[PDB]
C-alpha cells in the first residue's frame, strides 16, 4: 500500500533488472530493462526528482534503447531465444526471483540485514527531509547551474561529445 | 495517488477494449489464414539478416544528437542564473558544437549514408 | 457542395467540447467554486496544508477569514 | 590531485562542487551544511592521519547526520516494542495519535 | 548522549491567527512594511540564535503583533477586504493581475482610515 | 469525483476518433471532387459506428510466426499512450498540472516508438521488419528537432509548465514571435503522426500497408486510434503552444471555444497537406530533416536562447 | 571582393538554407555583446528577491540600510517599473 | 584516418590522462578515464582488420566493465561521507570496490587477461600507446588515494601480476605476446611498493617507460613482430638487434644496467617496512622475465640465426623513418644507475 | 540503511553478474552494461535528491551522457564484429587466441 509504496518500485525495479540479467532475447531484455527504466524514474519521481526523472524516460527509454532495438533487428540470430526457448534463462530468471524476496522477508521481520553493509529494512519514507523550498524547485536550481558554475564539466562532456561523433564514423568507416 | 490511476485507467481501457477485440469475434484461424502475407505469393524464408550500416550509422548520430540535446533542456531554468554573462556563453557553446558535429558528419559524407 | 461536413465537425467539437467543460466544471465544483488552487512549489503546497488544517473541517478550499479573528 | 594545476593557476575547475557547504545556487542548504562546516573547519590545516582521530566526533555526527542510521534504528525499536505493546492492549494512542 | 531539551507544551499555547492563505496574501503588502519591527526581531533571532528553542518568546510576539494588525481593519472597512480576499482566493495562483480593483478599493481606505 | 471526470476525458476522445475517420473521409474525398461517406445515416454520421463494430466483429488473426504477447502488448502500449497524451493538456485548467509537462508530453512522444518496433518484430515478415524498421528510422530522426523547437519556443514561456503558456500568451499570439519555428514544429508534427508526404512508413501505394501490413481487424484499431488520436493531441499541442487563447477565470467557456476551434482548424490543415502533396522518400525524409531541418532549428534555437538577454525580456520561471 | 560577392550570391543561389542559418547563427553571438539591455537583463535577474533578505544586526554607522522597509536608504528599482 | 583525425585522437587520450592527473574531484577523474577510453579504440581500429576488431572488442569490454564498477566506488563513498574530493575514502567495501576496478584497468590479477590479447591484435604503434601511456591515469588515482588502501588486498594483487605475468612469459613466440607479459610482471613491481612509499612507485613507471618506448620503438624500426621475423634482422641492420640486447638485459635488471635501479630500490623499501619475505619472492620470479628475455637475446644478437636470399633487396635501400626521441630513449634507459639519488626530484 | 538503497545496489551486483556471466550475445551483455550504469544513475539521484546537494545534482545527466557514450561505441563494435563474423556471437569472437 502508500505505506511503502516505493518499496514497490524498488521490487519492480529488481525483478525488471533480474530479467534482462537474466541473458533473455535482446528486445525481450530490452523490454525487461525499459520496465525498469520505467518504474525506476517513479522511485525518482518520489523523491522530487521530477526533471530527473523525465530525463531518463525521454534520453534512456526514448533514447539509448530504441537504437538497441536496430542491432536486434540487426543481429537476428536465427531463433527467437525468449524465455522458452533456452532452460538456463529460466533457472537465472527464477533464481533471480530467490534471494531477493529472502533478504526483503529477512528485512521485513527483524531490519538487521547485514549483507555487505548493515542495512534497515523501515520504511521508504522515513528518511526524506522536512522542509520548504520556496518557489526555487531545488532539482531545477542544481541542474540550471550547468551554465553557471558547471562551465567546467560543459567543456570537457562536450569536448567528448564532439570527439564521440569522431570516433564512431571512423571506426564504422570500414577503411 | 492521481498521476498513476491516470496511468492505470488508460491501460485498462486498453487491455479491455483489445481484449473484446479478440474473443468476440469468435477467432476462425486456419494454416493459410494465419500463413504470412508476401505481396500474395510465397515468402523465401527471411527477415533474419543484417542491414549494412545507415539505418545503424543514423541511429548513432540520433543517439549522439539525443545526448547533446540532453544536456540543453535546462536552459529555461539556466536564463534565471544570476550570471547570464556565462550562462550566454556556455550555452551557445553547446550549439555550436553540435552545430559542429553536424558539421563534420556532413562533409564526411555521413548524413549522405550508404546504399 | 461543402455544407455537408460541418454535421461532421460539429460533432466533433462537441467531442473535444467535453473533456474541456467537465474538468473546468469539477474543478469548481469539487473546490467550493474556487479553482483548483495549484501547487507548483514546495511554498503553494505549504500554503494549502496551513488552509487544510486552518479551517477546522479538514478541507483546503473551505476559505475562512476575518470572522475568526478576535 | 597529481597535479594540483588548480592551485597553482587558482582557477576553479571543479572544487567549487566537492563539498556541499561551500557555494551553492540561490544560497540554499544542503541536509548538512550545519555538520560539514563543523567537520571541514576542523580538520583544516591538520593532514589526514591526525584528523582521522581527533576530528571523529565532528565525523560521526555528521556520517549520521546524512545517513542517519542511529536516528532510524532509534524510531525502529520505538514503533517495534509500540505494536510489541498495543497489540497486547497494555496502552493506547492517545487522540492526537489518530487526529 | 544527553537530553534534547524540548519547551514544555504551556509557551506553545500562543494565540495563532485563524484565516485563510488568501487572507494573508491580499493583506500581505500592508501587513510587512506595518509589522517589520517584531517580524525581523524574531527572523533575526532564526538566522543569528540558529535554533528553533531560542526565539520562542518572539515566535508568539509576530503572531500577536499579527492580530492587533488584523483587528483595526474590522474596525475599519472589513467589507472591502471581504470581496478583495474572496477575488483574489478565486484565482488559483492567487494572482493579483486579475483583481486590482478590488485592491484599489482596499488601498483607498487604509490611507485615511488607518 | 475524480475518476468520473477521467471518463469524461477519454471517452469523449475515443467518440472523437471514430468520427475523425469520417470527416477525414469526406473532406479528403471533396478535394478528390467526391463526397465521402454520406449513405450511412445522415451525411454519414453513423459510418463511424459501422466501421467501428464491423473490425470487432473480425477475427483476429495471429500470423503463425508470432509471439503472441510480444503481438498483444504493443497495441496496449500504442493505444495507452495516445490517451495518456492528453492528461497534462493545459484544457480550461489542465488534468494533471505537471510542472515539467512539455517534458511528460515529449518523454510519452518518444516512446511510442516501441509499438512501430515491436509490431514489426513481432509481425515476423520482411515487408514488416524494413517497413517498422524505416518507420522508426524516421521516427527517431525528428524528435530531435521536436526538443530543439520546443527549447527554443519554450524559452520565451518561462517554463516547463503547459499552463504558463497560456499567460504568455495573453496578448498576442506566440506564432508572431516565432513563425519561423511554428512551420518547423507544424512539419516535423506531420513526420512524428506520419502522414503524407512523411506517409513511407505505412506507404499505402508502396508499402501496402507499413506496420499495419497484416495487422487485422481487433487490435488493428487501436494503431489506428492510436494514430488519430495523436494527430488531435499533436493538433491541440500546437494549438496551445503557438495560437494561444485568452482566458477568463470567470468564464473557461470561451477559451475552450477558441482552442476547440483552432485544433479542428489544425486538424484539417493535416490531411488538407495530404489531399494535396506527394509522397516523400526515404533518404529525402533523412535528407530534408538532416540537412536543411537541423541546421536551420540549431540557428533559431541559437537566436531564441540570446534574444530575451539582448532584450531584457527573460521570462519569469514561475 | 569579386570573389566573396559572387560567392555568397552563388551559395545563395544552390543553397539559401545553411547560409540563412549562418547568418541567423552568426547574429546570434555577435549582438548579445553589442546589446544594452544585457545589463539590464542580469539588473532584473537579481532583482528577484528568491530569499529572504535576513536582516542585518544594526550596531549604529551603517546609514546605507534603511531601518523599515520604507525609508529611502537601500537599493532602489525605479528603473525596473519603467523598464 | 586522416592525420589531422589521428593526432586530434591522441590529443584527447593525452589530455584525458592529464584530466585524470589534474583532477580533485571523483567525478572528473571518471570522466578522464571515460574519454580517453572514448579515443583509445579507434586508434587501435586504425588498421582495421578482423584482429583487431576482436582485439579492439576485448580492450573495451574489461575497460567499460572497470569503469563502470568504478562509479560505485565512488557512489559508496558518496553514500556514507558525502566528499567527491579523491582523499583518504572511508569505506573498506568502497576502497576493496575500485581497488579491483582500477586493477582491472591496469591488468595485475586475474584482471590481466585482457592485456595479451588486445596488444596481439592491434598495429605495433598502438600497442606502444596502450602499453605506456595508458598506465599512467590508472596509477595516478592509486597514488592519491594509496594512503586508503588495504595492505594485504593491494599486495597480492601485485603478487600475482609479476607471478603470472613472468611466468607465462616463457611461452610466447610473438614479440607483442612477450612484450604485454613482460608488462604485467613489471606492474606487480610498481603496485607492490605502492601502499608503502609512491615516489619510488613513480620512479618504477618512467624506468619503465623508458624501456617500453625503447623496445616497442626499436621493434617498429625492426618491423618484426614474431621471434623469427626478428631473428633475420641480424642481417639487416646488426646494430640494432645489439641496442635491443642492451635494453634486453637491461629491461631484465642486472646490474649496472638501468633496469635494475627499481627493483633495487624497492626491495630497498618494503625492508625498511619490515616486510622481507615479501621482496625475497619477487626478486626470485624476476628471473623468469629474464629467461624469454635472455631466449629473445639469444634469438636476436648474441646468436645469428640463418637468414632469407630476399633480404639482399633491404640492404640496397634504407629506412625512412625517423624513430624520433630513439636515440636518447636508449641512453636513458640502459645507464642512468649512477644517477639513482636523483628519484629525491620525484618527492 | 534505508531498505530501498539494498534494492538498488542489489539491481546493480546482479546487473553486474549478468554483464559477467557470458552466454552467446554480447548485445545482451551490452543491455546489462546500459543496465549496469541505470542503476548507478538511478541510485546517485536518490543520496543527491536526499541530501540536497544541490550542485551535486549535475552528475546524473553528466554520468548518463558519459555512459550513453559507451553505447555509441560498444554498438558500434557491435556491428563490426557483426560485419567480419556477420552476427553477435562471442564464442566466435575468439579469433586472437594465441
Ligand atoms: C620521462 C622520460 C621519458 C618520456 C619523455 C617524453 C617523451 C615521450 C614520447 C617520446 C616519443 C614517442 C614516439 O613518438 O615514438 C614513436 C611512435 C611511432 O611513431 P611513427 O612510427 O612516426 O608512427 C606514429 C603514427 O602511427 C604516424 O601516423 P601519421 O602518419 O598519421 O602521423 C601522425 C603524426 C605526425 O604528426 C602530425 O601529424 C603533427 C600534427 C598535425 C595536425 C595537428 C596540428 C595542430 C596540433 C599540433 C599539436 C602538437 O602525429 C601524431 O602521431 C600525433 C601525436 C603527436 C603530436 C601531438 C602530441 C600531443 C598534443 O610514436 C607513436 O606511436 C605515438 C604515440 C603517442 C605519443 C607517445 C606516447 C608514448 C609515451 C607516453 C609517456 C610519455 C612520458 C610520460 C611521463
Ligand atoms: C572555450 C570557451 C568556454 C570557456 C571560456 C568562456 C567562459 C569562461 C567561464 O565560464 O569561466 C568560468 C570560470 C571563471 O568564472 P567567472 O569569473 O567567469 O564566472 C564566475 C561566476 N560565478 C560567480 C557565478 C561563479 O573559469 C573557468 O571555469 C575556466 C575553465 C577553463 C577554460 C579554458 C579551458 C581550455
Ligand atoms: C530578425 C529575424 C530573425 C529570424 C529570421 C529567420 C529567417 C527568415 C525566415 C526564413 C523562413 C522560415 C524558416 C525556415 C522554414 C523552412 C525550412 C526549410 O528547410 O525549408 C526548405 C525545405 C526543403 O526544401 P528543398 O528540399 O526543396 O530544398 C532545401 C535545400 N537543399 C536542396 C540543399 C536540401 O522545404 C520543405 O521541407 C518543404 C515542406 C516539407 C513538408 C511538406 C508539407 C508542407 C506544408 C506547408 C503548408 C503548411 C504550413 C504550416 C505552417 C505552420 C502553421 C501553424
Ligand atoms: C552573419 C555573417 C555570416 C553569414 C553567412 C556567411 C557564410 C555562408 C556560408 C554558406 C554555406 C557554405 C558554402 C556553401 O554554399 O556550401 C554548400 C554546401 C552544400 O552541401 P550539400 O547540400 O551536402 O551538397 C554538397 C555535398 N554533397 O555546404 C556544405 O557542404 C557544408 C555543410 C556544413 C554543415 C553544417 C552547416 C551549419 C549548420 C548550422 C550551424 C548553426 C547555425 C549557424 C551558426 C554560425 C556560427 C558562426
Ligand atoms: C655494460 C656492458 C656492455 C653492454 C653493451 C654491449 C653491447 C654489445 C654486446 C654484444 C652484441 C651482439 C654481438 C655483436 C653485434 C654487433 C652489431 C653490429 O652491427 O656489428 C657490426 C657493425 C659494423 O660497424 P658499422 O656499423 O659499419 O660502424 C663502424 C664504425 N663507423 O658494428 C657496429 O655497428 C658497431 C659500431 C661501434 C662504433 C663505436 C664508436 C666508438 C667511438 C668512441 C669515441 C671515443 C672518444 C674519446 C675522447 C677522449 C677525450 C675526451
Amino acid at each position: 500500500m502508500t505505506m511503502y509504496i516505493a518499496f514497490i518500485l524498488s521490487t519492480i525495479f529488481v525483478i525488471g533488472f533480474v530479467g534482462f540479467s537474466s541473458k533473455p532475447s535482446p528486445i525481450y531484455g530490452g523490454l525487461g530493462l525499459i520496465v525498469s527504466g520505467g518504474v525506476g524514474c517513479g522511485i525518482v519521481l518520489n523523491f522530487g526528482g521530477s526533471f530527473l526523472g523525465l530525463m531518463v524516460f525521454l534520453i534512456y527509454l526514448g533514447g539509448m534503447l530504441v537504437v538497441f532495438g536496430y542491432t536486434t533487428a540487426m543481429a537476428t540470430e536465427m531463433y527467437p531465444e525468449v524465455w522458452v526457448s533456452n532452460k538456463t534463462v529460466f533457472g537465472a530468471f527464477v533464481s533471480g526471483l530467490m534471494m531477493e524476496f529472502c533478504m526483503v522477508y529477512y528485512a521485513l521481520k527483524e531490519e538487521e540485514v547485514e549483507i555487505i553493509f548493515k542495512f534497515n529494512g523501515l520504511g521508504d519514507w522515513v528518511i526524506y527531509d522536512t522542509g520548504d523550498s520556496g518557489f526555487f524547485s531545488e532539482e531545477a536550481m542544481g541542474i540550471a547551474a550547468l551554465y553557471s558554475y558547471g562551465t567546467w564539466l560543459v567543456i570537457v562532456t562536450g569536448w567528448s561529445l564532439l570527439i564521440g561523433v569522431v570516433v564512431i564514423m571512423e571506426i564504422t568507416r570500414g577503411n | 495517488m492521481n498521476i498513476m490511476l491516470t496511468l492505470l485507467t488508460n491501460v485498462t481501457l486498453a487491455s479491455l477494449l483489445v481484449l473484446i477485440a479478440f474473443w468476440l469475434p469468435q477467432l476462425n484461424a486456419y494454416s493459410e489464414k494465419t500463413s504470412p502475407y508476401e505481396c500474395g505469393f510465397d515468402p523465401m524464408g527471411s527477415a533474419r539478416l543484417p542491414f549494412s550500416m545507415k539505418f545503424f550509422l543514423v541511429a548513432i548520430t540520433f543517439l549522439l544528437f539525443d545526448l547533446e540535446i540532453a544536456l540543453l533542456l535546462p536552459l529555461p531554468w539556466a536564463s534565471q542564473t544570476n550570471n547570464l554573462k556565462t550562462m550566454l556563453t556556455m550555452a551557445l557553446f553547446l550549439l555550436i558544437l553540435l552545430a559542429a558535429s553536424l558539421a563534420y558528419e556532413w562533409t564526411q559524407k555521413g548524413l549522405e549514408w550508404a546504399e | 457542395m461543402w455544407f455537408e461536413i460541418l454535421p461532421g465537425i460539429a460533432v466533433m467539437a462537441a467531442c473535444l467540447f467535453i473533456p474541456g467543460m467537465a474538468t473546468a466544471h469539477i474543478h469548481k465544483f469539487t473546490n467550493g467554486g474556487k479553482e483548483k488552487r495549484v501547487a507548483h512549489f514546495s511554498y503553494q503546497w505549504n500554503l494549502m496544508e496551513r488552509d487544510r488544517c486552518i479551517s477546522g473541517v479538514n478541507r483546503y478550499h473551505v476559505t475562512k477569514g476575518l470572522e475568526n479573528i478576535d | 590531485p597529481f597535479f594540483d594545476v588548480q592551485k597553482r593557476l587558482g582557477l576553479d575547475l571543479d572544487r567549487w562542487m566537492t563539498i556541499q557547504s561551500a557555494e551553492q545556487p540561490h544560497k540554499i542548504p544542503g541536509r548538512c551544511h550545519a555538520f560539514e562546516k563543523e567537520w571541514i573547519e576542523c580538520a583544516h590545516g591538520i593532514g589526514g592521519i591526525r584528523a582521522e582521530k581527533e576530528c571523529k566526533i565532528e565525523f560521526d555526527d555528521f556520517v549520521e547526520c546524512l545517513l542517519r542510521q542511529k536516528t532510524m534504528k532509534r524510531l525502529s525499536a520505538i514503533k517495534r516494542q509500540r505494536d510489541k505493546l498495543i497489540k497486547e492492549g497494555k496502552y493506547t494512542p492517545p487522540p492526537h495519535h489518530l487526529g | 548522549p544527553g537530553i534534547v531539551e524540548l519547551p514544555t507544551l504551556e509557551d506553545l499555547k500562543v494565540q495563532e491567527v485563524k484565516v485563510s492563505s488568501s487572507v494573508l496574501k491580499a493583506a500581505a503588502h500592508h501587513y510587512g512594511a506595518q509589522c517589520d519591527k517584531p517580524n525581523k526581531e524574531f527572523m533575526l533571532c532564526r538566522w543569528e540564535e540558529k535554533d528553533p528553542r531560542r526565539c520562542l518568546e518572539e515566535g508568539k510576539l509576530v503572531n500577536q503583533c499579527a492580530l492587533d494588525f488584523f483587528r483595526q481593519i474590522k474596525r475599519h472597512c472589513a467589507e472591502p477586504f471581504t470581496e478583495y480576499w474572496t477575488c483574489i482566493d478565486y484565482s488559483g495562483l492567487q494572482l493579483f493581475r486579475h483583481c486590482r480593483k478590488q485592491q484599489a478599493k482596499f488601498d483607498e481606505c487604509v490611507l485615511d482610515k488607518l | 469525483m475524480f475518476m468520473i471526470n477521467i471518463l469524461s476525458l477519454i471517452i469523449p476522445i475515443l467518440l472523437a476518433v471514430a468520427f475523425l475517420t469520417l470527416v477525414e473521409r469526406k473532406v479528403l474525398g471533396y478535394m478528390q471532387l467526391r463526397k465521402g461517406p454520406n449513405v450511412v445515416g445522415p451525411y454519414g454520421l453513423l459510418q463511424p459506428i459501422a466501421d467501428a463494430l464491423k473490425l470487432v466483429t473480425k477475427e483476429p488473426l495471429r500470423p503463425g510466426t508470432s509471439s503472441i504477447s510480444m503481438f498483444i502488448i504493443a497495441p496496449i502500449l500504442g493505444l495507452s499512450l495516445a490517451l495518456t497524451m492528453w492528461v497534462p493538456l493545459p484544457m480550461p485548467y489542465p488534468l494533471i498540472n505537471m510542472n515539467l509537462g512539455v517534458l511528460f508530453m515529449l518523454a510519452m512522444s518518444s516512446l511510442a516508438v516501441y509499438s512501430i518496433l515491436w509490431s514489426g518484430w513481432a509481425s515476423n515478415s520482411k515487408y514488416a521488419l524494413i517497413g517498422a524498421l524505416r518507420a522508426v528510422a524516421q521516427t527517431i530522426s525528428y524528435e530531435v528537432t521536436l526538443a530543439i523547437i520546443l527549447l527554443s519556443v519554450l524559452l520565451m514561456n518561462g517554463s516547463y509548465t503547459l499552463s504558463t503558456l497560456i499567460t504568455t500568451q495573453e496578448h498576442i499570439w506566440m506564432i508572431f514571435t516565432s513563425w519561423p519555428l511554428a512551420m518547423m514544429w507544424f512539419i516535423s508534427t506531420l513526420a512524428e503522426t506520419n502522414r503524407a508526404p512523411f506517409d513511407l512508413t505505412e506507404g499505402e501505394s508502396e508499402l501496402v500497408s507499413g506496420f499495419n501490413v497484416e495487422y487485422a481487424a481487433g487490435p488493428f484499431a487501436m494503431f489506428f486510434m492510436a494514430e488519430y488520436a495523436n494527430i488531435i493531441m499533436m493538433n491541440a499541442f500546437t494549438a496551445i503552444l503557438f495560437l494561444g487563447a485568452s482566458h477568463d477565470p470567470h468564464t473557461p467557456e470561451l477559451y475552450t471555444i477558441n482552442f476547440v476551434l483552432k485544433t479542428l482548424a489544425l486538424t484539417i490543415t493535416f490531411l488538407w497537406i495530404r489531399a494535396s502533396y506527394p509522397r516523400f522518400r526515404y533518404d529525402q525524409l533523412m535528407h530534408l530533416l538532416w540537412k536543411s531541418f537541423l541546421p536551420l532549428t540549431l540557428a533559431l534555437c541559437m537566436w531564441h536562447i540570446s534574444l530575451p538577454i539582448m532584450t531584457a525580456s527573460i521570462p519569469p520561471q514561475s | 571582393a569579386g570573389r566573396i560577392a559572387s560567392f555568397l550570391k552563388n551559395a545563395w543561389a544552390k543553397e539559401p538554407v545553411l547560409v540563412a542559418s549562418f547568418a541567423i547563427g552568426g547574429l546570434a553571438i555577435i549582438l548579445p555583446s553589442l546589446s544594452p539591455y544585457t545589463n539590464y537583463a542580469i539588473r532584473i535577474n537579481r532583482a528577484t528577491p528568491y530569499n529572504y533578505p535576513v536582516p542585518l544586526r544594526d550596531d549604529g554607522n551603517m546609514p546605507d540600510v534603511p531601518s523599515h522597509p520604507q525609508d529611502p536608504q537601500g537599493p532602489s528599482l525605479e528603473w525596473l517599473k519603467n523598464l | 584516418m586522416n592525420p589531422i583525425i589521428y593526432t586530434t585522437l591522441i590529443m584527447t587520450v593525452m589530455s584525458g590522462t592529464m584530466l585524470v592527473m589534474i583532477s580533485s574531484h571523483w567525478l572528473l577523474i571518471w570522466i578522464g578515464f571515460e574519454m580517453n577510453l572514448l579515443a583509445m579504440i579507434p586508434v587501435l581500429m586504425k588498421n582495421f582488420n578482423p584482429r583487431a576488431t576482436e582485439a579492439a572488442t576485448k580492450y573495451f569490454l574489461t575497460q567499460a566493465t572497470a569503469s563502470m564498477m568504478l562509479m560505485m566506488a565512488i557512489i559508496i563513498n558518496l553514500l556514507y561521507s558525502g566528499q567527491w574530493t579523491i582523499t583518504k575514502m572511508f569505506n573498506p567495501v568502497a576502497m576493496t570496490m575500485m581497488t579491483m576496478a582500477l586493477a582491472m584497468k591496469l591488468g595485475l590479477s586475474p584482471f590481466h587477461f585482457w592485456v595479451p590479447e588486445v596488444t596481439q591484435g592491434i598495429s605495433l604503434q598502438a600497442g606502444l600507446l596502450l602499453l605506456t601511456w595508458q598506465k599512467l591515469a590508472p596509477l595516478s588515482v592509486l597514488c592519491q588515494i594509496s594512503q586508503s588502501i588495504n595492505p594485504n588486498l593491494m599486495l597480492t594483487m601485485a603478487m600475482l601480476s609479476i607471478l603470472i605475468g613472468g611466468w607465462g612469459g616463457l611461452n610466447q613466440t610473438q614479440l607483442r605476446k612477450i612484450m604485454a607479459y613482460s608488462s604485467i610482471a613489471h606492474m606487480g613491481w610498481m603496485t607492490a611498493v605502492l601502499p608503502y612509499n609512491t615516489t619510488m612507485t613513480i620512479l618504477n613507471l618512467l624506468i619503465y617507460i623508458t624501456m617500453t618506448l625503447a623496445m616497442f620503438m626499436l621493434l617498429i624500426h625492426s618491423s618484426a613482430t614474431t621471434t623469427l621475423s626478428l631473428s633475420h634482422t641480424w642481417n639487416k641492420m646488426p646494430v640494432i638487434t645489439s641496442l635491443m640486447m642492451v635494453t634486453l638485459l637491461s629491461m631484465g635488471g642486472l646490474p649496472p644496467l638501468s633496469g635494475f635501479m627499481p627493483k633495487w630500490m624497492i626491495i630497498q623499501e618494503m625492508t625498511k617496512n619490515e616486510s622481507i619475505i615479501m621482496p625475497t619472492l619477487m626478486a626470485m620470479t624476476a628471473l623468469l622475465n629474464l629467461y624469454f628475455y635472455m631466449r629473445l637475446a639469444y634469438s636476436s644478437s648474441l646468436t645469428m640465426f640463418p637468414s632469407t636470399n630476399n633480404m639482399k633487396m633491404k640492404w640496397q635501400f634504407e629506412h625512412t623513418k625517423q624513430m624520433k626521441l630513439l636515440p636518447t630513449m636508449i641512453v636513458l634507459s640502459t645507464l642512468v644507475l649512477p644517477m639513482t639519488p636523483a628519484l629525491s626530484s620525484l618527492n | 540503511m534505508p531498505l530501498v538503497y539494498m534494492n538498488i545496489i542489489m539491481a546493480f551486483a546482479i546487473a553486474l553478474a549478468g554483464l559477467l556471466m557470458y552466454r552467446s550475445h554480447l548485445m545482451s551483455s551490452l543491455l546489462c552494461l546500459e543496465g549496469m550504469m541505470l542503476s548507478l544513475f538511478i541510485m546517485s539521484t536518490l543520496i543527491i535528491l536526499n541530501t540536497h546537494f544541490t550542485l551535486a545534482n549535475m552528475m546524473p545527466i553528466i554520468l548518463l551522457v558519459f555512459a550513453a557514450c559507451e553505447a555509441a561505441l560498444g554498438l558500434s563494435l557491435l556491428v563490426m564484429v557483426s560485419n567480419t563474423y556477420g552476427t553477435d556471437y562471442v564464442q566466435n569472437l575468439n579469433l586472437l587466441q594465441c
